DNA sequence: ATCGATGTATATATCTGACTCGTGCCTGGAGACTAGGGAGTAATCCCCTTGGCGGTTAAAACGCGGGGGACAGCGCGTACGTGCGTTTAAGCGGTGCTAGAGCTGTCTACGACCAATTGAGCGGCCTCGGCACCGGGATTCTGAT
DNA sequence: ATCAGAATCCCGGTGCCGAGGCCGCTCAATTGGTCGTAGACAGCTCTAGCACCGCTTAAACGCACGTACGCGCTGTCCCCCGCGTTTTAACCGCCAAGGGGATTACTCCCTAGTCTCCAGGCACGAGTCAGATATATACATCGAT
């Protein structure tokens, strides 16, 4: 609740190369540049981790900024996880309507969104049973251009949630059916427009 | 008087039944 | 030539740093000791010795300005997170805690 | 003549009356000398080994702490 | 005419920073000397086998940090590591 | 008509008198003889000198171990719903320490 | 009529069947769950994986600690001349170990 | 569904039976779970401290044998 | 050049000597390790390993098998005071306990 | 994968010295692989402590002798001396 | 075959009472 | 009286220079010289002592030749003592009456004799009580010539036996008066020649 | 002491699957030869340990009396054991699959090391006052009123 | 409950030796710079740990029966505690003396160190027979009778 969120921030910033951290915090912007002025970059990365950990502990961080850090880490490093594309079959309240069918039977789950301007929603979803807290390390993601009838999904190792997530995307969108395309890879930007431009 | 550390100088705090 | 100063006062600690850095390699604990581990070790010894001496709470009840090892034993046996560190280590001219059971005392 | 009965019939009573003992049987005064002698054997059998190792013929107080540490009970105040 | 060094002066100096009006005998100096040359030996003899496990040939500050987080029981360690870290940051000022 | 105490109540004054003080309870002469005996049992006849501080070290650690043994055995005997002590209870408190008393 | 033994006479065949057996006596799934529960407490939320031989290691050390604890507490209960075990007996054998169980 | 009661009642029964216990009381099924829990809290803290030092993210069987050896029981037979 | 004669065969020792000398240099137990110490230490380990394995075999033939499982090692370490006192602080992986019923549990 | 040296062959050779007709399981090889490193680490730790008391900067074959008569309980340890002496003379005469 | 080293293979030799 | 003997021989051989070892051993003559021919002397003095100790063990000396080693080591090195001189006033029977009259108040006492041609008898006295075994390291020595009223005494740290020693020495001899001269020195031969001359 | 009911050690198949022995191959032993340097070994020296001795005296030895706890026997009631019918999840194989352990390169800060200060810490030294003993009254328990 | 009767303590007092400085002094930190190099960081791979998925069955859960052990109650009796006295070695000075740590100089052996090999130990692979079931039973054992 309190050590866990700074812990998640620390783990996620820990997997970032050393010369880009002041980049992504500049995209994060939770702590100001005045707090950022104590980062002793010329030591090893775990010292950077502890320094930004005590910094975000000072300003009383919470899960919204941590998940924002995660999704900017996806926005700048999408080539880590494996992406599979689904296809549907026949927007301002899409944000509010997608967080309805998720908490239908899987109650204690956290969801977040961020918006790209090409109607591409980046969706963060960290799965969890209604018995315990959801685990922020097994986090799955869905990017979706609302103009196209195609969607890219990196679902994590928590299986038996891909059908619930795709059916929630079906019922939340104005479509009727979904299909798992047989192609998938972990290099997203190459397959980003591979469904188009044929 | 420069040190005065923040702790709880409590008890032997017996194990073997509880706490 | 410049105006020298110790490592300890440059680190603001009372325990010496040249001494621990001499012992930490010429006691054969590694063939290499970093430049920071003696500072850290002097800090840990400083905190431990202050944690023992803050003894002086026990010395108020005896009203003696010296500290004699009966006070030290009544500190260390009667403070848990320093008891367990020195749980199987005794002390010269020790004495035990004043300790009677419950069944022993009459009505 | 006899060397083991120096630990005398009230001295063991003095030790028990230190350790929170209200009443002792009449057999402990003989039986606990066995434990005291076994412990003294398992200390001196290392103490003379240490001070025999350094080719000396005294038993320095460092080589009693350095045996009591090998037993499992370090004895402070004799550095 | 040969010197066997001590920690008596440092124990006496750190006594001033906790109880400015108290004294310590010679036997209390013996206790608080053999205590230090036990506990420093215990921490170093832990950190040595700890850095020997991971095949590193040094002992950095980090291995002493793992030694004091492992060896000291409980919440006392939770302050001592703090008392290390602030200390070593003072060694990166000057 | 003299004054005789309750049997038992001298022990509580003795316990509260002895748990305060830091004196030793075994005289230096008989303990010195029983410790100089053992060197002739281990070193094949040759006498070793005992430096007169190390005798105080054995004199200290022997009591600091034996009083732990006696106190823990008394705790065991108090567990047995009897207020005194016995050789069975010193036997039991010697056994439930494994090899830690012997190395 | 059915046939029942005297009680206890099952337990002796249970002992002589179990001391010969070198299996593990704690089932793998519940012990794996109870050892994964503590890593959430001790590592500030983030879970750690377990190399499945180290589960066998803790599954061995829990027995190596617990069967000696229970055997010594039963011995101390046998000192009190009663045939069954009790929490007083486990507390007493939990007591006379000094700090060596926790240090 | 409580994740500590996985060490179930006949398991503890047979575990006493291995040690040579005839009859066990009805309240041992809490106290033995308590001491099993405190033993695991005194081992796994050291094991994850070993691995968290080594910047690893799983705990090897070496990194719990080393925690046992420092704790007071070596366990042979794990490399 | 010269003959390829191992340092173990200059003692008749079935444990290596160059391994022990490398472990005593590189393991940091001193600055210099004298040449007699690995010669001594390989013999001490040879003696100790034979002392375990002989009683292991005596436990093995008394259960009519041929391969030694750890149960024979547990039953042959903790059955003699000259070795049980050495290994009081060691548990054995899947060793079991000695056949141990107490005094007054038996009927009659 | 690269190189993880062990004591697997040597215990096999000493078993075939003692017994012609006893096999030995892999778990038993694990037990006799941890036992050898444990005993060797204990004896060499005592050798280092004895080097550090008497101020000498080495571990000679004399300093092993005090450790081997120290650790092993009584009637066993003496035999180890009459192994090692009977070892070391056979080195020095050759 | 030259093993079966010359020791005294003996009892448990219980402590806690002497012996 | 079983293995203290070999340890006495070892600790007395240990108090010799390393270079005079073959000399004192060939003057001693308990072990055969063929047994001497298998002992290395480039070892430590501990190791040389230990090897000749095992040689004496396998040849099974009981008590006499060890005391010969004692008195011969003093016969080569007498200046490792402090020697007093007693002036007195008015050998087989001499040593016989001496043995019978020193077992007067103390019984378990070891006595030995070394005769020389200059009337010189060296008596080694290993002292002890009727309770204690006779100690071999608290020895006393008597150097006496049957033509002088002067005798030499190695005044041991087992004092308050030297009155009994000098009384049984006088009564064992043909004399009546005993007297201590005030001079003592740690060089035997100095007092020897200044009292043979004067 | 039976005999009925019940585990079990014994024994012939069988079907493994962990030995174990084969096999190149290297990377760690091993000769060969310095060198410097640490330890052996005489050699002296002062210190402190043992040895007595006298003489106090405060503990030991013993004893003796009486009483308060240990043990033994006995009721009684329950909380245990024990099977039994159930039911549930542990463990069985099997499939992904993937996070993440390991393994190479390749730097680059950084710690070993060598020298010259040079003062911080150490061995005597010496006051002096905090504390080790009386002591006399002034209290707190306590055993039988 | 009270009241003498003991322990104790505490306010005051005196003597004394061990702390707290003091002071010369000297050897070990420290500055300053050089240089290999240990490991930090980045990148790649493959492998074992996790999440399911079904299944199937052996153990876990509850329950009814019932008994025997733990506990309370006498009781009794005898072993140990508490003085009283009376012996006796522990202790405190005190002398001494010499055995032996503890130092110092000097001098070899010997072990770290660097090549130069080069082959014992090791990581893969195949053929296993030593166990692991599995009937079954022949025989031991429990317990009524």
């Amino acid at each position: 609740m309190d050590e866990v969120i700074v812990e998640y921030i620390r783990r996620t910033v820990l997997k970032i190369p050393r010369d880009e951290i002041m980049a992504v915090l500049q995209k994060w912007g939770f702590l100001s540049e005045a707090q950022l002025q104590t980062i002793n970059f010329r030591q090893t990365k775990e010292g950077i981790s502890h320094s930004v950990a005590q910094l975000c502990e000072e300003s009383s961080a919470d899960l919204k900024q941590a998940a924002l850090l995660d999704i900017i880490y996806n926005h700048i490093y999408p080539n880590k996880r494996v992406w599979s594309v689904y296809h549907m079959n026949k927007f301002r309240d899409f944000k509010k309507k997608f967080r309805r069918q998720i908490q239908s039977a899987l109650i204690n789950v956290t969801i977040n969104f961020r918006e790209y301007e090409d109607n591409a929603i980046w969706i963060r979803i960290a799965w969890g049973t209604p018995y315990t807290k959801p685990n922020q390390y097994k986090t799955s993601y869905v990017v979706y251009h609302s103009q196209t009838p195609y969607v890219f999904i990196s679902a994590s190792v928590l299986r038996s949630n891909l059908p619930l997530l795709c059916q929630a995307m079906v019922v939340a969108s104005n479509y009727h059916d979904i299909h798992e395309m047989e192609l998938r890879s972990h290099c997203l930007n190459s397959l980003k427009d591979i469904v188009f431009k044929r | 008087n420069v040190r005065r550390t923040k702790r709880i100088r409590l008890k032997p705090l017996e194990y073997w039944r509880g706490e | 030539r410049a105006k020298a100063k110790t490592r300890s006062s440059r680190a603001g600690l009372q325990f010496p740093v040249g001494r621990v850095h001499r012992l930490l390699r010429k006691g054969n604990y590694s063939e290499r000791v970093g430049a920071g581990a003696p500072v850290y070790l002097a800090a840990v010894l400083e905190y431990l010795t202050a944690e023992i001496l803050e003894a002086g709470n026990a010395a108020r009840d005896n009203k003696k300005t010296r500290i004699i090892p009966r006070h030290l034993q009544l500190a260390i046996r009667n403070d848990e997170e320093l008891n367990k560190l020195l749980g199987r280590v005794t002390i010269a001219q020790g004495g035990v805690l004043p300790n009677i059971q419950a069944v022993l005392l009459p009505k | 003549r006899d060397n083991i009965q120096g630990i005398t019939k009230p001295a063991i009573r003095r030790l028990a009356r230190r350790g929170g003992v209200k009443r002792i049987s009449g057999l402990i005064y003989e039986e606990t000398r066995g434990v005291l002698k076994v412990f003294l054997e398992n200390v001196i059998r290392d103490a003379v080994t240490y001070t025999e190792h350094a080719k000396r013929k005294t038993v320095t107080a460092m080589d009693v702490v350095y045996a009591l540490k090998r037993q499992g009970r370090t004895l402070y105040g004799f550095g | 005419r040969s010197r066997k060094e001590s920690y008596s002066i440092y124990v006496y100096k750190v006594l001033k920073q906790v109880h400015p009006d108290t004294g310590i005998s010679s036997k209390a100096m013996g206790i608080m000397n053999s205590f230090v040359n036990d506990i420093f030996e215990r921490i170093a003899g832990e950190a040595s086998r700890l850095a020997h496990y991971n095949k590193r040939s040094t002992i950095t500050s980090r291995e002493i940090q793992t030694a004091v987080r492992l060896l000291l029981p409980g919440e006392l360690a939770k302050h001592a590591v703090s008392e290390g870290t602030k200390a070593v940051t003072k060694y990166t000022s000057s | 008509k003299p004054h005789r105490y309750r049997p038992g109540t001298v022990a509580l004054r003795e316990i509260r008198r002895y748990q305060k003080s830091t004196e030793l309870l075994i005289r230096r002469q008989p303990f010195a003889r029983v410790v100089r005996e053992i060197c002739l049992l281990f070193t094949r006849g040759v006498d070793y000198r005992w430096q007169a501080m190390a005798l105080l070290a054995l004199q200290e650690a022997a009591e600091a171990f034996l009083v732990h043994l006696l106190e823990d055995a008394y705790l065991c005997s108090l567990h047995a719903r009897r207020v005194t002590l016995y050789p069975k209870d010193l036997q039991l408190a010697r056994r439930l320490r494994g090899l830690q008393g012997e190395g």
